[PDB]
């Protein structure tokens, strides 16, 4: 808000914004048949925490 | 520039998005 | 030469004058002013676009807002000659969208002045958009009077 209180009580309502920061990691599986596998479980551990969180 | 409620905003004009470590500077006439 | 060149009137009079004639081009730059303070929301352009009348015609000098004076301050907001107000008025039946072009044939010289200062004498030695009233006005809940003069000459 700019409540510019000079000579004028000017009331502005300037919106601003912020986008959060999220990361997205992808993993892929292929074999010797050259066909992408479905049903494979892949587990991401965050190993920058000093354990397998 | 744009007259929102009396303040000739050169910056901010409404719905202005910011980034991590970005400096808002208040430029107003 | 369509503007003067500076010459003297008599032998060593020491005089240098010219002459500049002005106008405004009506602008169209659509500036919607968001107001959630009152239901009526109001779009006032950038207050004409000042120009110089040379050769009979307008050649722009840019935003006439910061140029010219005065302008009414709808909570600060500069509304003066050469605009359009697109109006969204409300009522118990709903709303209607009206439009009023803001002309300088709609300029309207009105001061609003205190109860204790004369209505038709303005104040140029008090600030243009402000004067501090020093008089006491007591409010009473059935007689809540905010006394002023809306001088409508």
């Amino acid at each position: 808000s700019l409540s510019v209180q000079g000579t004028t009580s000017e009331s502005a309502s300037v919106n601003v914004q912020y986008v959060p920061l999220t990361s997205t990691i992808t993993a892929t599986v292929v074999n010797q048949e050259g066909s992408p596998l479905a049903g494979a479980t892949v587990q991401l551990y965050n190993t920058t925490s000093g354990s397998n969180t | 520039a744009v007259t929102i409620n009396g303040i000739t905003f050169y910056s901010p004009v409404p719905n202005q998005t910011y980034k991590y470590g970005q400096q808002l500077v208040l430029s107003i006439q | 030469n369509v503007l003067p060149t500076l010459t003297e009137l008599a032998a060593g009079n020491g005089t240098f004058t010219g002459s500049l004639q002005f106008t405004i081009v009506p602008n169209n730059t659509v500036v919607q002013i968001p107001s959630s303070l009152t239901k009526t929301s109001f779009a006032v352009y950038t207050n004409g676009s000042l120009a110089i009348v040379l050769n009979g015609k307008a050649y722009s000098l840019g935003p006439a807002g910061l140029f010219l004076l005065p302008f009414v301050t709808y909570t600060g907001s500069a509304i003066g000659a050469n605009a359009t107000a697109i109006i969204t008025v409300s009522d118990g039946v709903g709303t209607s969208t009206t439009q009023v072009p803001i002309t300088a044939e709609n300029f309207t010289p009105i001061r609003l002045a205190p109860f204790q200062v004369p209505a038709q004498v303005p104040l140029p030695n008090a600030p243009k958009l402000k004067y501090e009233y020093n008089g006491s006005i007591v409010i009473t809940p059935q007689q809540q009077v905010l006394k002023i003069y809306v001088t409508s000459i």
